[PDB]
RNA sequence: AGUAGUAACAAGAGG
RNA sequence: ACCUCUGCUUCUGCU
């Protein structure tokens, strides 16, 4: 009697004039309101109210039908239900003894569908049961707040694709007009439809769980290590304020996460290696010791098809064949001939927006292949010189065109952005310029297409054309856009020198380490370098805190060495990571400044300052170079934002707190070491004490050169202070 | 120190301190100056070209798409048909029902904006009829009564 | 980053007296009209409704 | 979504559900007729 | 127009059943209807019926809402009625419905029709009835002086202030302004 | 009385 | 007297 009982119920209701009035005068639309009509209020103090009600005999509201399904009194004479109707419904008031009764003695259903419906939940336990624990380590680490994924096993659908799918799976006949384009949608539907046939769990719970499962959800969390969802899921277990619990969840990685981590590892290794005396030797060492989730980096590099500049430098070193390309918009980009160079510049979008953006300037040629489409591209500086394109469908040729127009960096696409497009997230975090544009013009190219123009095509027919419509067109096309139809995938043997320059067998320069992106990303999966060349605690913030913590804890030895044998101190290997945080162009001068200042402190007895030494020491670690520049600070690149470390006194980055007697680096204690004359702030000058108008007006720093041995001044030294300086009668060579 | 007027529709005494005399001490002041506010908002427009336009565009789309039942999402709501607070959904239903009995029903479209139209149009009514429970009695609000209730915020203390 | 090394920097941990009592519906009306400049008049007038009603509000 | 009454939607749905159930064999031909009958009686009763 | 279109549709399938055998019948008074009437269902309800049919038959779903479905032919029906001609009209409808299996069937008031590929899935008897009724309508449309009238046949969002609210608006301004429109201009 | 604390509880409502 | 009902329901807001 499928349909029998419900139509009979309906009959009875329509026999009541009131109910008939409601059902004949309430639109489906208006049902959305009257569905919520109530005198009942959302409890405002549920904790108190439950403590109150749980003292009562009949605090629970149950379906009327409970009266048919369980006894009125149990074996012990407890009343389980009553006939009192709960306010505003036909539910009845029952005892908590009714719940226990049901659970010991009620009807037994089969639970076969439970694992599948609540898979998202059960998978959590599966990962944990098959998880492996390593040691706990104790240290301070900066946990930086970022947005991370929180639900492993999603299918990367938008809420409207999920809805569409869930409508098909759970309520197919109520779908309405339109149906599913995507094939992802279709194979999920079938799988789920097949998994959940004959399912008797409430469709509400099935839809709820499907929605939780299928849609990617994120959250902003403080997170020090691996950002993958399977690690996020156990953040409470693996990360504490002063500890890491090494752990590997059961199950496979995502190929996406591994690829992403491989790139981060390879970039980290390249950047660390470039600052060693023998980059190639250092890079090979790190390649050979590093693992990603206990998989050797060497094996990943042999088996993994990722084409990226740092990855390829590592592959070359290891004698692995490379496809001299990178990824962009899902398409693989082999550079045939020419080259260019990375330069940042300001750029007004048609959105009406200023934006620093790395722009490649120069002549280049690109073979481009995807899984459905391919093309030949010729490029200048923000110049789409020409794009010859092919594939399976019109669709797939289009989708690559969009990508290439955007890839050009042309003004016409720059100034075709319309509506909401920003380059910083809500949290003020800078986003990828190019990926933003790509996602935009894939949502809607109509402006882009109309803003581009057209071109009259010749009779060398075979060189076809595509119109601002998206239309196939014989005599006209867009600008630089044509249509046509061995060894693009083919991996080549290269050679690599001591400084990581990669060349073919013919000996042409394919890759230089300066072409490796400077972006410090966060790895989706754990990286263990297992290397003497890398701090045990990963990450840029940790380079800072680790280095200073290490100086301090070893200060007694390092001090004696500062006094007796500086040059050996400066060249120590523990300072190399820190060097990677300093802008390349500043390393030598920063070093020269620091060594000079340190020599001055030696020459001018009685002016020892251990904090000043600790603070500047890592900047000593580069072949020096003397100059005229006085520095008021040194720049450090942390996560692509410059922090400035003030030469004189405390800064946000580095400060000594008198009250705690600790040095605080990026907000973290790194422990403590435990006259007015300052010898190690200015090159060639001494600070005596507070300013004195006796010796004339307050000079900037960059106006002190025009003094002479013994001659004094007043200086705006920094952070609002004015001080009395003296140019030294003898200076220090270093 | 602002300007008093009597409202033509409600008879309410209404104080207007805007463009009033400038503050003369540090006591809390409501003497906000229109031209200064406008300068600030213009400044915000200039710092963020296209921001106002985009936020407006999104708001327009929202106005077109929003269903009347969006208003069910509030908590305790002043219910003018009863002169008592009610859950938001119950308050919405009551307004809709009394509106339709008095001839306002653009909201039958299911669109919030049509309910908003009904609201403004309801103020033209000579006498809005509601029913009180003594059994059941029809009560006619004066145009002024009704408008006062429409413009009411109920008050209670924060616990 | 935008500061020079020679600048002092101070932070006010800040709160306002009786924020809500000193906000003004007439000012909100101005803000709404200015934000929505150049937009269709139906939408400007629709959004101006809330400030106007607040200017004319009463408290039970 | 809809401007149709709650009752009209339920009637339309019962009828067309009963028909598919019939073809697919989830329901007898007797049951089916009673459903369409109940529907007709509801249709009528809705006129006072 | 809509009234007539509807009547035609109801006629097309009234007193048209299928036996437990599965054969076209026609009866005045065990059986089951032959067609499903889709025209005149509210849009949302209609799509549900379509979907239920397409999910049963595993057939593709049409881009547009048809007027009927036939449980014997397993065909969705589109219907039109025209005070114009049967062929200038048909060719517009087949174009609009290009590339989806939908049996069209025009009728004019003259009382002449034109199925697709002149293959009729309805008997002449039942088709005559409709042609009859169409003429009789033309006949009572012409006697009343309507038939000439009949045969010949986005706006921007509005939101404005009625009088009371306009007066409130005028009183909601900084003190120097006389009315809302003057303030908005400033 | 006591709780409390700018206003309440120290049973309310109905028969 | 006694009877009946009630224990957040004339009072818990906003992004
Ligand atoms: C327009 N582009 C972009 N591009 C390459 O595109 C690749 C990926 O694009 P991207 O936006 O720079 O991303 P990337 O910096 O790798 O991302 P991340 O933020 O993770 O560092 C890079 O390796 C970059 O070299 C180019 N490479 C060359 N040679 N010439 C070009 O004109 C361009
Ligand atoms: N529970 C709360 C608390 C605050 N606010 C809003 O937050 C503003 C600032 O709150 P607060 O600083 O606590 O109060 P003020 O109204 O500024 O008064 P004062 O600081 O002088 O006490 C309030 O005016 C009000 O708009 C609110 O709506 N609900
Ligand atoms: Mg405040």
């Amino acid at each position: 009697g499928s349909g029998m009982e419900r139509i009979k119920e309906l009959m009875e209701m329509v026999k009541n004039s009131r109910m008939r009035e409601i059902l004949t005068t309430t639109s489906v639309d208006h049902m959305a309101v009257i569905k919520k009509y109530t005198s009942g209020r959302q409890e405002k103090n549920p904790a108190l109210r439950m403590k109150w009600m749980m003292a009562m005999k009949y605090p629970i509201s149950a379906s009327s039908r409970i009266r048919e399904m369980i006894p009125e009194k149990d074996e012990d004479g407890n009343t389980l239900w009553t006939n009192t109707k709960d306010a505003g419904s036909n539910r009845v008031l029952v005892s908590p003894n009714a719940v226990t009764w049901w659970n010991r003695a009620g009807p037994v259903s089969d639970v076969v569908h439970y694992p599948r419906v609540y898979k998202m939940y059960f998978d959590r336990l599966e990962r944990l049961t098959h998880g492996t624990f390593g040691p706990v380590k104790f240290y301070n680490q900066v946990k930086v707040r970022k947005r991370v994924d929180i639900n492993p096993g999603h299918k990367d659908l938008t809420s409207r694709e999920a809805q569409e799918v869930i409508m098909e799976v759970v309520f197919p006949n109520e779908v309405g007009a339109r149906t599913l384009s995507s094939d992802a949608q279709l194979t999920i539907t079938k799988e789920k439809k097949e998994e959940l046939k004959n399912c008797k769990i409430s469709p509400i719970m099935v839809a709820y769980m499907l929605e939780r499962e299928l849609v990617r959800r994120t959250r902003f969390l403080p997170i020090a290590g691996a950002t993958s969802s399977t690690y996020v899921e156990v953040l409470h277990l693996t990360q504490g304020t002063c500890w890491e619990q090494q752990y590997t969840p059961g199950g496979e990685a995502e190929n996406d996460d591994l690829d992403q981590t491989l790139i981060i590892a390879s970039r980290n290794i390249v950047r660390r290696s470039i600052v060693a005396i023998d980059p190639l030797a250092s890079l090979l060492s790190m390649c050979h010791t590093t693992s990603i989730s206990s998989e050797p980096l060497v094996e990943i590099l042999r088996s993994n098809p990722t084409d990226e500049q740092a990855v390829n430098i590592c592959k070359a070193a290891l004698g692995i064949r490379i496809n001299n390309s990178f990824s962009f918009g899902g398409y693989n980009f082999k550079r045939v001939k020419g080259s260019s160079q990375r330069t940042e510049k300001a750029v007004l979008t048609g959105n009406l927006q200023t934006l620093t953006m790395t722009i490649f300037e120069g002549y280049e040629e690109f073979n481009v292949s995807g899984k459905r489409a391919s093309a030949v591209l010729k490029k200048g500086a923000q110049r789409l010189i020409q794009a010859i394109i092919g594939g399976r469908t019109l669709e797939d040729i289009l989708n690559l065109m969009i990508t290439l127009m955007v890839f050009s960096q042309e003004e016409k696409m720059l100034k075709a952005v319309r509506g909401d497009l920003n380059f910083v997230n809500r949290a003020n975090q800078r986003l990828n310029p190019m990926y933003q544009l790509l996602r935009h013009f894939q949502k809607d190219s109509s402006t882009l297409l109309k803003n581009w123009g057209t071109e009259e095509i010749d009779p060398i027919m075979g060189i076809a054309g595509i119109m601002p419509d998206g239309t196939i067109n014989k005599t006209q096309t867009l600008m630089g856009v044509r249509l046509s139809q061995y060894s693009f995938n083919e991996r080549i043997r290269v050679n690599i020198d001591k400084y990581l320059r990669v060349r073919n067998e013919k000996g042409e320069l394919l890759i230089s380490p300066e072409e490796v992106s400077e972006a410090q990303g966060q790895e989706k999966l754990p990286i263990n370098y297992n290397s003497s060349l890398m701090w045990e605690v990963n990450g840029p913030e940790s380079i800072l805190t680790n280095t200073y913590h290490w100086i301090i804890k070893n200060w007694e030895l390092l001090k004696t060495q500062w006094m007796t044998d500086p040059t050996v101190l400066y060249n120590r290997i523990e300072f190399e990571p820190f060097q990677t945080l300093i802008p390349k162009g500043n390393r030598a001068i920063y070093s020269g400044f620091t060594r000079t200042l340190f020599q001055q402190m030696r020459d001018v007895e009685g002016t020892f300052d251990s904090i000043q030494i600790i603070k500047l020491l890592p900047f000593s670690a580069h072949p020096p170079s003397l100059g005229r520049t006085q520095f008021s600070s040194f720049t450090l690149n942390i996560r692509g934002a410059p922090l400035r470390l003030l030469i004189r006194g405390n800064s946000q980055v580095f400060n000594y707190n008198q009250m705690e007697n600790v040095i605080i680096v990026l907000g973290k204690s790194v422990g403590s070491p435990e006259s007015s004359i300052e010898s190690a702030v200015l090159r060639g000058f001494l600070i005596l004490g507070k300013a004195n108008s006796k010796y004339g007006p307050v000079l900037t720093i960059g106006e002190l050169d025009k003094l002479g041995r013994g001659e004094k001044a007043n200086v705006l030294i920094g952070q609002g202070d004015t001080v009395l300086v003296m140019k030294r009668k003898r200076d220090s060579s270093i | 120190r602002g300007i008093w007027k009597t409202n033509s529709e409600t008879g309410a005494q209404q104080l207007n301190p805007i463009d009033g005399p400038l503050p003369e001490d540090n006591e809390p002041s409501g003497y906000a100056q229109t031209d200064c506010v406008l300068e600030l908002i213009e400044g915000l427009d200039r710092s963020h070209p296209g921001l106002f336009e985009t936020a407006c565009q999104e708001t327009i789309d929202a106005i077109q798409q929003t269903r009347v039942d969006k208003l069910t999402q509030g908590r305790q709501t002043y219910d003018w048909t009863l002169n008592r607070n009610q859950p938001a959904a119950t308050a919405l239903a009551n307004t809709i029902e009394v509106f339709r009995k008095n001839g306002y029903k653009l909201n039958e479209s299911g669109r919030l904006i049509d309910f908003l139209k009904d609201v403004l149009l309801s103020f033209e009514n000579d006498s809005m009829e509601v029913t009180t429970h003594f059994g059941k009695k029809r009560v006619k609000l004066t145009k002024k009564n009704y408008l006062i209730r429409a413009l009411t915020l109920n008050t209670m203390t924060k616990d | 980053a935008k500061s020079t090394d020679e600048e002092l920097s101070y932070t006010i941990t800040g709160d306002n007296t009786k924020w809500n009592e000193n906000q003004n519906p007439r000012i909100f009306l101005a803000m709404v009209l200015r934000i929505t400049a150049g937009q269709p008049e139906w939408f400007r007038d629709l959004l101006a409704v809330a400030p106007i009603m607040f200017s004319n509000k009463v408290a039970r | 979504i809809g401007m149709a009454s709650m009752l009209d939607a339920m009637l339309s749905r019962a009828r067309i559900d009963a028909r598919i159930d019939l073809e697919s064999g989830r329901i007898s031909s007797q049951d089916f007729s009673e459903i369409t009958n109940t529907c007709k009686a509801i249709e009528a009763l809705k006129r006072q | 127009a809509i009234s007539t279109h509807m009547e035609v549709c109801f006629m097309y399938s009234d007193f048209h059943f299928i036996d437990l055998e599965g054969n076209t019948i026609v009866k005045e008074n065990m059986l089951k209807h032959r067609f499903e009437i889709i025209e005149g269902q509210e849009r949302n309800i209609a799509w549900t019926i379509v979907n239920s049919i397409c999910n049963m038959t595993e057939n593709s779903k049409p881009r547009f809402l048809p007027d009927l479905y036939d449980y014997k032919t397993n065909k969705f029906i589109e219907i039109g009625v025209t005070r114009r001609k049967v062929e200038d009209y048909y060719y517009e409808k087949a174009s609009k419905l290009k590339g989806e299996n939908v049996y069209i069937h025009i009728f004019s008031f003259d009382g002449e029709e034109m199925a697709t590929d002149d293959e009729y899935i309805l008997d002449e008897e039942s088709r005559a009835r409709i042609k009859t009724r169409l003429f009789v309508l033309r006949q009572e449309l012409a006697t009343a002086g309507l038939w000439d009238s009949f045969r010949q046949s986005t706006l921007e969002e509005e939101f404005s202030y009625p009088p009371t609210f306009q007066r409130l608006a005028n009183q909601s301004l900084p003190p120097s302004f006389k009315d809302y429109h003057q303030f908005k201009a400033y």
